């Protein structure tokens, strides 16, 4: 076991795959994803499970299986 | 309508 391909559902439910080893920090995953959507990434909150991936978190750590999914929610008002 | 996209990530 080496990397996995993570579904992100953005907001207007289109999709981009990112394939990530087991280990990554998932800050790399935000960055992108923002970076692709031209939004500042903390505009964003990115949901596995309905739980706030933070930026030390890895695939491995949060349990996080091929083909997967993260959603991608604005980020609440004051947060 | 949008085509598949997948990025691979380095480590």
């Amino acid at each position: 076991g080496e990397y996995i391909k993570l579904k992100v559902i953005g907001q207007d439910s289109s999709e981009i795959h990112f394939k990530v080893k087991m280990t990554t920090h998932l800050k790399k995953l935000k960055e992108s994803y923002a970076q692709r959507q031209g939004v500042p990434m903390n505009s964003l909150r990115f949901l596995f499970e309905g739980q706030r991936i933070a930026d030390n978190h890895t695939p491995k750590e949060l349990g996080m299986e091929e083909e997967d999914v993260i959603e991608v929610y604005q980020e609440q008002t004051g947060g | 309508e949008a085509e598949e996209r997948i990025i691979v990530l380095s480590d």
